[PDB]
């Protein structure tokens, strides 16, 4: 059984952003589709459920509030509207079928981020972390690329246009206030660099941004 | 709501041992129609979670024969009996039985290996920047075991938090290790207010913290 959701959703707070869900497998199954909130990481709060083959709506009594449960049972589409929205409510969005007595949600389907941000598709600074005087433990020289105030998710950095792939770290995008910042390590032989170019390479595809950045001494 | 918890949080292990995970309730999960309705997920990294186990011992249909539960009214266990790679990720329990229903928090299990200490770096700020009128110093903390480390910044002796970003590794499916990068932001003139710039982990490796600083 199948369920069909929205496009991430990326929006300013103060928000009413509505998610659907068409569901094409549980047809005469006489069925709910459950909404579940998947937050930062992990952490998973139930909102509630209804079934289109009846209309029964419920919500857990803290989300009766923010959300509301809507279907258009004939388009197979229920959808949840989340008003007033705040910074908080950035997370994933999960649609779940529910059948029987199991009391189990074993189809979810694939998930949406609601992304609130207060900012419009700010392209991203890139610098170059060269190891200004971390000096040497011999054999590693770790070099860096600073990707800072982008909005919004994601970038694709590489490191010599993809053919430097091992000692690469890179670490997950975080918002700085209501921008991104993302940063990648490479980690080397004492004599790639300095003598060979040891570029971070960075597109924000978002907007238009490519940029190559040479890590140079 | 019917509180659920889950421990440990990190329940590391090794390929083919087993993996025991306990679920307990702030009441009696079994239903006033007999049944008890504790449910167990999985959701491996970068997908949704999938119902392995609803009502404490039924497998949905699909799930393999070493993943079986046990436990009655407010205590609960999942037992994996040999841990394949692809049985690594996140475990949820859930109660049905009462309204809302709720989850408890979740469990990662990650492979084990020795420790490792943090190779750390510390990096000036970018001359592009600087004329950008910021400064951002960065510390990357890299190929380290557990995932428990402290990083402490300290602008001339003294320490820093306000304008500290910090960002995570999952497991390296080569080394299993761990790896870190924490952000100081600075203005340019907090930058040229001050001069030498401190990072430290605190980590089991060493008793004494490992420091990485630089002057400007
Ligand atoms: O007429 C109505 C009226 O009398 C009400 C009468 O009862 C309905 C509402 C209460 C229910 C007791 C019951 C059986 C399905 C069940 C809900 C309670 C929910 O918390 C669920 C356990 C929930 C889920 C949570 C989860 O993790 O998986 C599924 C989705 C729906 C659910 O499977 C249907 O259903 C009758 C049809």
């Amino acid at each position: 059984v199948q369920l069909q959701q929205s496009g991430p959703e990326l929006v300013k707070p103060g928000a009413s952003v509505r998610m659907s869900c068409k569901s094409s497998g549980y047809i005469f199954t006489d069925f709910y589709m459950n909404w579940v909130r998947q937050s930062h990481g992990k952490s998973l709060d139930y909102i509630g459920y209804i079934s289109p083959y009846s209309g029964v709506t419920g919500y857990n009594q803290k989300f009766k509030g923010k959300a509301t449960l809507t279907v258009d049972k004939s388009s197979s589409t229920a959808y949840m509207e989340l008003r007033s929205l705040t910074s908080e409510d950035s997370a994933v969005y999960y649609c779940a079928g529910s059948s029987g007595n199991k009391w189990a949600m074993d189809y979810w389907g694939h998930g949406a981020s609601v992304t609130v941000s207060s900012a419009k598709t700010t392209a991203p600074s890139v610098y170059p972390l060269a190891p200004v005087c971390g000096d040497t433990t011999g054999s590693s020289v770790t070099l860096g690329c600073l990707v800072k105030g982008y909005f919004p998710e994601p970038v694709t950095l590489t490191w010599n246009s993809g053919s430097l792939s091992s000692g690469v770290h890179t670490f997950p995008a975080v918002l700085q206030s209501d921008l991104y910042t993302l940063s990648s390590s490479v980690t080397v032989t004492s004599s790639t660099w300095p003598s060979q170019s040891i570029t971070c390479n960075v597109a924000h595809p978002a907007s238009s941004t490519k940029v190559d950045k040479k890590i140079e001494p | 709501d019917v509180v659920m918890t889950q421990t440990p949080l990190s329940l590391p292990v090794s390929l083919g041992d087993q993996a025991s995970i306990s679920c307990r309730s702030s009441q009696s999960l079994v239903h006033s129609n007999g049944n008890t309705y504790l449910n167990w997920y999985l959701q491996k990294a970068g997908q949704s979670p999938k119902l392995l186990i609803y009502k404490v011992s039924n497998r949905f249909s699909g799930v393999p024969d070493r993943f079986s539960g046990s436990g009655s009214g407010t205590d609960f266990t999942l037992k994996i009996s040999r841990v394949e790679a692809e049985d690594l990720g996140i475990y949820f329990c859930s109660q049905t039985t009462h309204v809302p229903p709720t989850f408890g928090g979740g469990t990662k299990l990650e492979i084990k290996r020795a420790d490792a200490a943090p190779t750390v770096s510390i990096f000036p700020p970018s001359s592009e920047q600087l004329t950008s009128g910021g400064a951002s110093v960065v510390c990357f903390l890299n190929n380290f075991y557990p995932k428990d480390i402290n990083v402490k910044w300290k602008i001339d002796g003294s320490e820093r938090q306000n304008g500290v970003l910090n960002s995570w590794t999952d497991q390296d499916s080569k080394d299993s290790t761990y790896s870190m990068s924490s952000t100081l932001t600075l203005t340019k003139d907090e930058y040229e207010r001050h001069n030498s710039y401190t990072c430290e982990a605190t980590h089991k490796t060493s008793t004494s913290p490992i420091v990485k600083s630089f002057n400007r």
